RNA sequence: UUUUUAUUAAAAAAUGGUAUGUUUUUUUU
RNA sequence: UCUCUCUUUGCCGGCUUAGAUCAA
């Protein structure tokens, strides 16, 4: 990450682990490689929470360009 | 108000940036094994002298 | 050239400049007075210009503290000085001026200085020369300069905007005024 | 996606930007003032004016600036929630900011960088952050009182006034007003000062200033003695003293600017001083620098030393040798002002004393940054030599002791030699043999017997027990890695427990409030019976000295290999091996670093200049030792590659056929770059898999930097002597001359040059320095040594030969045969100039040209106030001048890759861009010379067609009116002038201007016709015969063809080499008619003539005196 | 004071020493009313070192009108005339080989033509003075005769130490020629008698009244030792190409030309260094080819007074005839 | 051609103004002359153009087509510097300059001079290679410790001289910095 | 005790050097 | 209850290597 970390997750189905941060870009670390394979790019500014759905493979997130 | 820059002119007076700074907050005083050591050091300066 | 006794249109020109600058812009200030440095502005300031410095006489406790310290530290006036609350030039003058006094009144009851001349004085600490009636020429133009650097303000480049403004307010008043006459 | 962009249109609303590291900052502050706005925006209570957010911000950023100076930012008014949460803020962007400097300082020392604005900023980080430090170590010094005892005062008083009642010392006297030596070292000061500057234009107030009192002192001294003489008497207070830091990339030095005439004062009390001091004998021997040697010298003393002592390689009965090199850590930050002040006092009066100790309590301000030094010592004053060098001396008192240091000394008035005792009794009777202090650096050498070592050992184990035998897991700090181990230092228990045992001693000996020893700088190498061979780091060389009692092994005696004799058996007895160390590699490597970006660097000649310097200072110190050295090879051939791919950058193209090495390493004089180079060698390999367990023979040579061909570029070390015959040299030259000296004075004759013209230029103080003619003012000139060496802490820019003065130690090396052998090696001056555009200029020969430096419109404009872009134009004539110079070979036809692009209006044939070389050959043309040549160059053949009017071929004769851009076209060719004969005549093929054995009776022709075409020749392909051949081979016999008659004549001008040729078929009287006029028009066409002269403006190539 | 330098012909303003009458001098120039006392800031001893008294200015200045006039009265050897001190032999010999290449004195030494006579008779320089006498062949004396008076006289400009130099530069801003000094100096002189000899336009333009009127009398006498051979002083130019003016004064010059250096200093045509003035307009213009009048040689730089540019060919085609 | 005007020099000199203009604008022009631009635009062509005239020859009307000239093919640099670098003849003033026909002059003074006179105004000219003094006094001896008195292409003129900018070959100062004999007692 | 073999590269755009901003009407009653 | 005046009266561009340098 360029700038703080503001979210991690560590998603109950899968063997992920999504993270976000001040820095506008959301990841999504493979936990059985260590390494970032999926980005999530649209964001206007920094990204202060996230959030995974319990049921669907769908994540949320929200920030600072009052948008979730 | 900055002891640095500001964007338009605003003259402060001198009092006023004075008294913007924490230099009363710092104390100013020395220990006082300075005076034994000093003066040991005289007085042996002039012990071997002698 | 450069340097000379701070007279005191430049000691209250320096006064003006810090009041308009602050305390970290002394080559800006400097470019005021032409005839100093950076370097001797930020002295004279530092040294006798700045309202902190006491330059009334001295008192009895602060004399003691004085001899006291002169007693620990021997030389090291730099550091000497923010303890008794004068400046280093002004705690070593006033231990010299004691000293001499002492010998003064010890030739009542009763040379290594002596063999060369007199210290020739710091520049910065010596008091401002008083001015006179007519300040020669060049001091009344840097007078003006000066007098017309602190009112400038409005930034250097601003005074673009403001002009295109006029002018486009004059074309536009003598484009209606043409409507109008025909 | 261009096809979208175009019909669609930006959509540029909507769209992220990713941080790309260079908004990081930028948005960093973005995201810490929304989150301060939303802390506003919550403590603030309901209703309360919530408008406040600005002035609140204002202040955070106030605060943010007031912790970088260091400022105690103190707010009367504000409330405590909104001081609290600005504190809290403020204190997360300096911990940001403090571990970015971590990581950007480290990512420089290891290399990754060659910014020069992250290099910048970085420095200014790292000196804002040690200046914090050290106001609050001064504030913690005048808190805590001072951290020396009155008690170790007083012990370390006492002792030097012993020592010096001892040694029957004088103190030194305030220079009176009748001192025969003042004005001699008042000009021995001057020019110190001077040295420091040049006659450029860049000196800025400061300088200047300081310039103008200098002369004002040369033109009349006196009142300046006296002014001197009176500041040092009444003067206790001076002015600020800036600081910086200079950064060598691994390291940051301090460097101290001074007021001018506090300087000048500085440097005539230094002068005196350390004259004073010298006359006097106050600093006995062991002190190093010293005016005797150079450092590699005093390596080599310190060996033969070593070697000499009774009984030393001997271990038979358990004896043991220790030779143990440390650094005292923080010592110039631990010198009490008010101790030295007393110190001082006793070797000089009174005022001397306290004018020095006043001085180092001055004012540092860096900045806005700014502090009150009263407790550490100040480096920068001119004194601060000498006054480092006595307060160094109490501490080698306090290490050795007093009867130690008299027996190694000896009496004053007949002292002993550097690494010699009286005798053989009081040598041995101490297990102190060998000492020294270089600066701050202490080498001492411990010659224990056994019974001495055990109790030692037992004594150390009784306060530091080790049951788990954890004192050999870290020993060696890889310290020692360079060499290959069978030739480190074997890790036995009891080496390694007395090793440690002597440096817990000596670390004892010494107090804490003033120095300490750490044990990550200190290095004891033991010598016993379990391993053989002495390890030790002597200023930038790596010794290993090995006995010849100890070897059992034989070995090629390199040129790196210094034999050590014995004068009690005038036998060689050990050997000892030197190299560089591995600090010495990295201080190179940055230099390098740090020459590749800098202001300068923009010209070829002044980065040419800077490796010249920075090559010769390396290889001139460490003459074999960076022989030895196998990584230090490597590091030369790679920096000199990257040195050369500057200027291959610079052009736009980093090709290797475009430079050959006569671009690089011709001389000067003949438009190279005149390039010393070393890393044109082969790098000897030996198998890997016991090249770190032993040292095995060298079966393998890896190629260097490669030669395009076959070319021998000569080495720059064969060209400077090794140390060890120049030592050698210099002992047989001085005894001779000492012998002949003596010889001299037995009789009344006066010894004069002549006579030792055989040993001229020979011994380290070369003889030359004997008859000198400022012999007398140098003969004054004292402590030069140490004075140079502490130069560093004055001036920002570094002193590469800080280790010799070519004044007291003559001209140590001599590379005048490097100039004619690298010419002979590129093959001559005539195989360097073919590569030149020297033909084209039409000089006739080059032995009376020389260049010229500056264009004089240069001269003009090296002041004016420009803009960057006429600034950068400025420093790119000479680049654009060298490039034309160059041009056949730069702009050559064998090229990797490349399009082939014409240039327009013009027969010159571009590979690759080269803009540079483009803009050049554009102004070298700048109205339309190419076309207008060739009409000059027909026109002026028409007219000697006209002179000779009545011969064969005479019945018609016509020039046409050709296509314009017929000049600059050579896919194609239109005719020139026609000739058709009257009769009928037998010609033969074809054939140039060259043979008179010439059949022209095979065929029967009628008609032909003349052409001319130009070529700008290049490197590889320039011979005008081939190519005038094979253009009339392909144009005549080419199925289209606009030449009226079926054979001609078609003749060629090679503009680059100002040749010519022909090839056509022949009638007799036109071939000799054009032999004769070709020359004559060769030399008189205005067009050519213009040509010629505007080329040689553009080099700036001019004719003889 | 003043030094002349023959091989060089350059001038130097150098310090040196007080004779001992000049001391006695300043000593006694004290005391005229009252009893008054000297401080001579040296020693005895180094009073008893200097020479008496200063050389003569026959010793110390150009001794070409001197040989000019002693040839005039018809003196062929110029050892025969009695000399109070005898005068450097290298200064009369250069002077004469000086008189021998201005073409005043033949081979023989003798006057040459009338020529010689009438240069004998002219109290100004020869160098001057042969433009003078060769305007007659060219109809075109009255500017020459403009410029003679102008040299003489002196500065025709006055340049003032305070902020009116500005003024003085735009004052001057309506006369700068292209082609030097001396066309500058024709115009300034012809519109100043084009001007009425108003007083308060000198003020305004800074010009020296008092130099222009000095010229005119130089102009009027000059007219009557023309006409005294009968010379006419009514031909003037009427075409603009001064060109001709330049070959007159070329010939009044021809020892000095110079042309510039690459270095921005100037190669006379004797191989010598020399520095244009700052006064001069053509100060960075960079002329190729120039010609100067007067040399004053400073302790580094030669420099060089009215400066005016010239073309090459005019000097290739006089020097071969 | 009006010169431009000239007030904008007025006194500031060299290290302080501005920079020179060609056509009132602060920019270079020319590769040898510090601009990035050279000829028309990076060109070698003109604004008109350029066309080569009419040739005809028969014996009789190539004499219409006469020869090529110096002029007819340079610029207006061209000829600044053709007129800047004619520098030749010279011949009389190198006879009469630094005597020759002066002896045969000399001979018309009728010299006879044998041993030669000399005038104090020698001494003068010895006083060219003597002082112009140091704004020192008459008596004053002062010191001899305190008076004081290879090429390829440049670094750049704004790059300076350094330690860096000295002859790495250096044979000078043959034997006039040393001495020939030393007092050994 | 006889013989060896080992061969990096490589050019284009923007920074970077003729800034930029302005600029013409068909109805009144 | 008007008019005028005074006084009280809580009060409504950013970042970095101070961005970097500076003699008529």
């Amino acid at each position: 990450h360029i700038a703080t970390v503001r979210g991690l997750a560590v998603s109950p189905r899968h063997p992920y682990l999504f993270s976000c941060g001040e820095d506008k870009m959301v990841k999504c670390w493979d936990l059985e490689t260590n390494k970032v394979i999926r980005h999530y790019h649209g964001h206007l500014s920094g990204v202060y929470a996230l959030k995974l759905h319990p049921t669907l493979d769908v994540l949320v997130t929200a920030g600072r360009d009052a948008v979730a | 108000i900055s002891n640095w820059k500001n964007p338009k002119g605003y003259t402060i007076p001198l009092d006023k940036r004075l008294a913007a700074d924490g230099r009363g907050l710092n104390d100013v005083e020395i220990n006082d094994g300075f005076a034994k050591f000093s003066e040991a050091l005289y007085t042996v300066e002039r012990q071997a002298r002698e | 050239l450069k340097g000379g006794a701070w007279k005191n249109t430049e000691d209250e020109i320096l006064k003006a400049a810090v009041s308009k600058y602050g305390k970290n812009q002394w080559a800006r200030i400097s470019s005021l007075l032409v005839r100093k440095t950076p370097k001797q502005c930020k002295a004279r300031w530092y040294e006798w210009i700045d309202p902190s410095i006491k330059k009334t006489e001295w008192s009895r406790e602060e004399d003691e503290k004085l001899l006291h310290l002169a007693k620990l530290l021997p030389t090291q006036w730099r550091t000497i000085a923010p303890i008794v609350g004068r400046t280093a030039t002004q705690c070593l003058e006033r231990y010299q001026k004691l000293l001499d006094d002492l010998e003064a009144k010890e030739n009542e009851q009763l040379n290594s200085r002596l063999r060369f001349g007199e210290a020739e004085p710091n520049l910065e600490t010596l008091p401002a020369l008083p001015d006179a009636i007519d300040m020669d020429e060049d001091e009344k133009e840097m007078l003006s300069e000066a007098r017309a650097r602190l009112a400038n303000t409005q930034g250097k480049k601003a005074k673009r905007k403001d002009r295109e403004k006029q002018l486009e307010l004059t074309r536009r008043l003598s484009h209606l005024q043409k409507r109008r006459e025909l | 996606n261009l096809l979208a962009r175009q019909f669609e249109g930006r959509h540029s609303t909507g769209v992220a930007k990713q941080i790309t590291k260079q908004r990081v900052d930028s948005h960093q502050d973005l995201e810490l003032r929304a989150a301060v706005m939303n802390d506003i925006l919550d403590m603030i209570p309901e209703g309360i004016r919530q408008g406040k957010s600005k002035t609140i911000l204002q202040h955070l950023s106030e605060a943010w600036r007031c912790w970088k100076a260091n400022i105690p930012w103190k707010v009367p008014g504000l409330p405590a929630p909104i001081e609290n949460m600005i504190l809290r803020y403020v204190k997360s962007k300096a911990d940001w900011w403090t571990s970015v400097a971590h990581f950007n300082r480290e990512r420089i020392r290891r290399g990754a960088t060659v910014d020069k604005t992250v290099a910048k900023k970085n420095l200014g980080r790292l000196t804002r952050l040690w200046l914090k430090a050290e106001q609050e170590r001064q504030h913690n010094y005048l808190k805590d009182g001072p951290y020396v005892t009155a008690d170790e005062a007083v012990a370390i008083y006492t002792t030097f006034v012993h020592w010096l009642e001892s040694r029957r010392f004088q103190p030194i006297p305030f220079p009176p007003l009748s001192y025969k030596h003042d004005t001699k070292l008042l000009v021995l000061a001057l020019e110190r000062l001077k040295e420091a500057y040049s006659v450029k234009g860049r000196l800025n107030q400061s300088q200047r200033e300081e310039l103008a009192l200098v002369e004002q002192a040369y033109d009349n001294p006196h009142e300046m003695l006296s002014q001197i003489k009176r500041r040092l008497l009444t003067m206790r207070t001076f002015k600020e003293v800036g600081i910086e830091f200079m950064d060598m990339y691994s390291h940051l030095i301090p460097v101290y600017s001074v007021d001018p005439m506090e300087k000048i004062c500085d440097a005539y009390l230094d002068q005196y001083l350390w004259f004073e001091a010298d006359r006097r004998h106050l600093f006995p021997s062991w002190v190093k620098p010293s005016d005797s040697e150079p450092p590699p010298l005093l390596v080599y003393k310190w060996c033969q030393g070593i070697n000499n002592l009774t009984d030393v390689w001997e271990t038979s009965n358990g004896e043991c040798n220790v030779l143990m090199e440390t650094r005292l850590s923080k010592v110039f930050e631990k010198v009490d002002l008010t101790l030295l002040n007393r110190l001082m006092s006793l070797l000089m009066d009174t005022n001397l004393a306290s004018y020095a100790s006043a001085k180092n309590n001055v004012v540092l301000s860096y900045k806005d940054m700014s502090h009150t030094n009263s407790y550490g010592l100040v480096r920068g004053l001119q004194f601060s030599s000498f006054i480092w060098q006595f307060y160094g001396l109490v501490l080698d008192l306090l290490i050795l002791g007093l009867q130690r240091a008299t027996e190694i000394a000896g009496p004053a008035d007949a002292p002993n030699d550097f690494l010699h005792f009286k005798d053989q009794a009081t040598e041995t009777s101490h297990p102190i043999r060998l000492y020294t202090r270089y600066i701050d650096k202490v080498y001492i050498m411990f010659r224990f017997t056994d019974e001495e070592s055990r109790d030692l050992i037992q004594r150390f184990l009784n306060e530091n027990p080790d049951p788990t035998n954890s004192n050999v897991v870290n020993y060696s700090k890889g310290k020692k890695n360079c060499w290959p181990r069978d030739a480190r230092m074997r890790l036995m228990k009891h080496d390694v427990n007395l090793g440690r045992a002597v440096f817990w001693e000596i670390r004892n000996r010494l107090p804490r409030s003033l120095t300490t020893l750490e044990w990550e700088d200190t290095f004891p190498s033991v010598y016993s019976k379990d391993n053989p061979n002495l390890l030790f780091s002597m200023t930038g060389f790596e010794v290993r000295i090995l006995p010849k009692i100890r070897q059992n092994e034989e070995f090629s005696l390199k040129d790196g290999v210094w034999n050590l004799t014995d004068n009690r058996t005038k036998q060689r007895t050990a050997q000892a091996f030197i190299r560089v160390t591995e600090d010495g590699i990295n201080q190179f490597g940055n230099r390098i670093r740090q020459i590749l970006m800098s202001s300068g660097s923009t010209t070829f000649t002044k980065i040419a200049n800077k490796w010249n310097t920075a090559l010769i200072a390396l290889m001139t110190y460490y003459r074999e030792a960076a022989i030895s050295t196998p990584e230090l090879l490597d590091l030369l051939v790679k920096c000199e590659s990257k040195i050369q791919t500057r200027v291959k950058i610079s052009l736009n193209s980093k090709m290797p056929s475009r430079f050959p090495p006569a671009v690089f390493y011709s001389p000067k004089e003949l438009g190279g770059l005149g390039m010393l180079s070393m890393g044109h060698v082969l790098i000897p390999q030996s198998d890997l898999r016991w090249s770190k367990q032993t040292d095995t023979g060298i079966t393998h040579f890896r190629s260097g930097m490669t030669t395009n061909g076959e070319h021998l570029i000569p080495n720059l070390y064969r060209y400077i002597q090794p140390w060890e015959s120049e030592f050698i040299d210099s002992q047989r030259v001085w005894a001779e001359y000492a012998m002949k000296r003596q010889e001299a004075l037995q009789q009344n004759r006066r010894l004069t040059l002549e006579d030792l013209e055989d040993s001229w230029d020979r011994g380290i103080p070369r003889i030359n320095t004997l008859f000198q003619k400022d012999r007398h003012t140098l003969a004054y000139d004292k402590g030069w040594r140490v004075r140079t060496e502490f130069k560093q802490y004055q001036l920002l820019k570094n002193n590469p030969f800080w280790w010799t003065s070519q004044r007291h130690d003559g001209k140590l090396w001599q590379l005048n045969n490097y100039r004619v052998d690298v010419i002979q090696a590129l093959g001559g001056v005539e195989g360097i100039l073919e590569h030149t555009m020297f033909k084209a200029t039409g000089f006739p020969s080059w032995e009376g040209l020389f260049w010229e430096k500056a264009s004089g419109f240069e001269e003009s404009m090296k002041f004016k106030k420009l803009t960057n872009a006429q600034r950068s134009g400025l420093n790119q004539i000479p680049n654009r001048r060298f490039t034309l110079w160059w041009s056949p070979t730069i702009n050559r036809a064998n090229v990797y890759v490349g399009f082939q692009v014409q240039l327009d209006l013009t027969g010159i044939m571009m590979h690759g861009k080269i803009p540079t070389l483009k803009i050049s050959l554009i102004q070298i043309f700048r109205s339309h010379l190419w076309q207008k040549i060739h009409e000059s160059v027909v026109w002026d053949l028409c007219q000697v067609l006209d002179q000779e009017l009545e011969s064969l071929q005479i019945e018609t004769v016509q020039k046409e009116t050709i296509h314009p851009r017929k000049s600059y076209k050579m896919n194609s060719s239109c005719a020139d002038i026609l000739l058709l004969a009257a009769y009928k005549w037998n010609v033969s093929r074809p054939s140039l201007l060259n043979d008179n054995r010439d059949v022209l009776d095979n065929t029967t022709t009628n008609k032909y016709w003349i052409d001319v075409q130009l070529r700008f020749g290049d490197y590889d392909s320039h011979d005008i015969e081939r190519y005038t051949r094979a253009k009339f081979l392909d144009y005549s016999t080419d199925a289209q063809s606009m030449y009226p008659s079926p054979t001609g004549v078609l003749i060629g001008i090679d503009l680059c080499y100002n040749m010519h040729s022909a090839y056509g078929n022949w009638i007799p009287g036109m071939k000799p008619l054009i032999q004769q006029s070709m020359n004559k028009i060769m030399k008189a066409n205005p067009a050519l003539y213009v040509l010629r002269e505007r080329i040689r403006k553009g080099l700036q190539l001019y004719a003889s005196e | 004071q003043r030094i002349y330098n023959p091989y060089t012909r350059t001038s130097k303003l150098i310090n040196v020493p007080i004779s001992k009458s000049s001391a006695i001098q300043r000593s006694g120039r004290a005391g005229r009313t009252m009893r008054g006392k000297v401080f001579r800031l040296y020693t005895e001893k180094a009073y008893s070192l200097m020479k008496e008294e200063f050389e003569a200015d026959i010793l110390n200045c150009d001794m070409s009108p001197l040989v000019l006039f002693l040839k005039g009265l018809g003196l062929k050897n110029i050892l025969q005339f009695p000399f109070f001190v005898r005068p450097p032999t290298v200064h009369l010999m250069a002077a004469l080989e000086d008189l021998y290449l201005l073409g005043v004195l033949d081979e023989s030494g003798n006057l040459t033509d009338p020529l010689g006579i009438q240069i004998s008779n002219s109290f100004l320089d020869a160098n001057i003075s042969k433009a003078l006498l060769t305007s007659n062949q060219f109809g075109c004396t009255h500017e020459i005769l403009s410029i003679a008076s102008i040299l003489t006289a002196g500065e025709v400009f006055y340049n003032p130490t305070s902020s009116s130099k500005n003024d003085a530069f735009v004052a001057h801003s309506s006369f700068f020629a292209n082609e030097g000094d001396i066309i500058t100096a024709l115009n300034v002189f012809e519109s100043f008698v084009g001007n009425k000899k108003d007083l308060q336009w000198c003020r305004k333009n800074y010009l020296n009244y008092q130099t222009l009127r000095q010229a005119l009398d130089i102009r009027t006498h000059l007219v009557r030792f023309l006409n005294k051979f009968s010379i006419p002083t009514a031909q003037r130019l009427p075409s603009s190409d001064c060109s001709k003016i330049l070959k007159c004064l070329l010939d009044g010059f021809v020892r000095n030309v110079a042309h510039l250096q690459n270095d921005g200093s100037y190669k006379t045509i004797g191989g010598k260094q020399v520095w244009l003035d700052s006064s001069s307009v053509l100060h960075e213009k960079k002329t190729p080819w120039i010609m100067y009048s007067s040399a004053v040689e400073s302790e580094t730089q030669i420099f060089v007074k009215n400066i005016s540019k010239i073309e090459s060919f005019w000097l290739d085609k006089y020097y071969k005839r | 051609f009006d010169l431009e005007p000239s007030r904008i020099n007025q006194g500031v000199p060299v290290w302080k103004q501005e920079a020179r203009d060609e056509r009132n604008r602060k920019r270079f022009h020319g590769a040898f002359t510090g601009g990035f631009s050279a000829g028309y635009f990076n060109t070698v062509g003109s604004k008109e153009g350029w066309q080569p005239k009419s040739w005809k020859s028969s014996r009789n009307e190539n004499k219409s087509v006469h020869g090529m000239t110096i002029d007819d093919i340079m610029d207006e640099e061209d000829r600044a510097d053709q007129e800047l670098s004619k520098v030749y003849t010279s011949k009389i003033n190198t006879i009469d300059t630094s005597d020759s026909i002066g002896e045969k002059m000399l001979k018309n003074l009728g010299w006879n001079g044998h041993d030669f006179v000399i005038s104090p105004f020698q001494g003068y000219y010895d006083d060219t290679k003597l002082t112009n003094q140091a704004y020192h006094g008459i008596g004053y001896q002062a010191d001899d410790v305190f008076q004081l008195e290879r090429g390829g292409f440049g670094s750049g003129v704004l790059n300076d001289d350094g330690i860096e900018d000295q002859d790495i070959y250096d044979l000078g100062a043959p034997k006039m910095r040393y001495d020939k004999s030393i007092n050994i007692t």
